[PDB]
């Protein structure tokens, strides 16, 4: 609300949303955190979900 | 070995004490090991593997998930485990999320 | 012999295997512990009956903490 990102269709940001990392006994945040956009239609035939990994490995990095 | 034998060697694994120091301890679990010295069934380490399957996926270690389907063969490969549905069920009892 | 001990190089295999299993797991239990567990369904016990045990031996520890 605060950014630029305000004035972006309400959609897009909705299919954004947050994610974590499932528990492990040296928890920091900076090690357990992720965003997930997941499929809202068809675009499942475009985006695979293999593909949104690769997404989220260069996310980690 | 004997039954009764094998429990006071757990008694000195995980505490301190001898066999000839404690036996409050130690009557509790020939109580209790006694008279239920019989597997519930036969073997279904199938059936609890598919739940410590249901540990590694809460941890988000999916390939660990993939190295327990090999890691459960082993046991089969060597074969000198009767009961591999007791030893899976028995760490499988004591599982603590490490969280 | 010889076969008779290559064997035993493949009980201590399976007994890392179940090493790699008890940290994943975060279990108290170490290996010369497990081998006697593994004596113990040799003969044949309930793994309930022996969780109870530790579960009461463990928690026995705690109180004379």
């Amino acid at each position: 609300r605060a950014t630029n990102a305000q004035f972006d269709s309400p959609e897009i940001l909705r299919r954004l949303d947050v994610r974590l990392l499932e528990v492990s006994p040296g928890d920091t945040g900076w090690d357990v955190f992720s965003l997930d956009y997941h499929v809202d239609g068809p675009i499942a035939t475009v985006f695979t979900r293999e593909c949104m990994s690769h997404y989220l490995r260069v996310f980690n990095f | 070995k004997s039954p009764n034998v094998l429990l006071q060697n757990l008694c000195c694994r995980i505490l301190g004490r001898s066999e000839a120091d404690v036996a409050q301890q130690f009557q509790y679990a020939v109580r209790v090991i006694g008279s239920n010295f019989a597997p519930t069934v036969e073997r279904d380490e199938f059936l609890v593997a598919e739940k410590i399957k249901k540990e590694l996926i809460r941890q988000r270690r999916e390939a660990d998930a993939a190295l327990f389907s090999e890691l459960h063969r082993k046991l089969h490969s060597q074969g000198v485990l009767k009961n591999k549905w007791s030893i899976l069920y028995l760490l499988l009892s004591l599982s603590e999320d490490p969280r | 012999a010889a076969a008779a001990a290559a064997n035993l190089n493949a009980v201590r295999e399976t007994m890392d295997v179940l090493l790699e299993i008890s940290r994943i797991l975060n279990t108290g239990l170490d290996m010369e512990t497990l081998s006697i567990c593994v004596r113990l369904c040799e003969q044949g016990i309930n793994p309930e009956a022996l969780s109870s045990v530790i579960k009461e031996l463990r928690k026995a520890t705690e109180a004379l903490k």
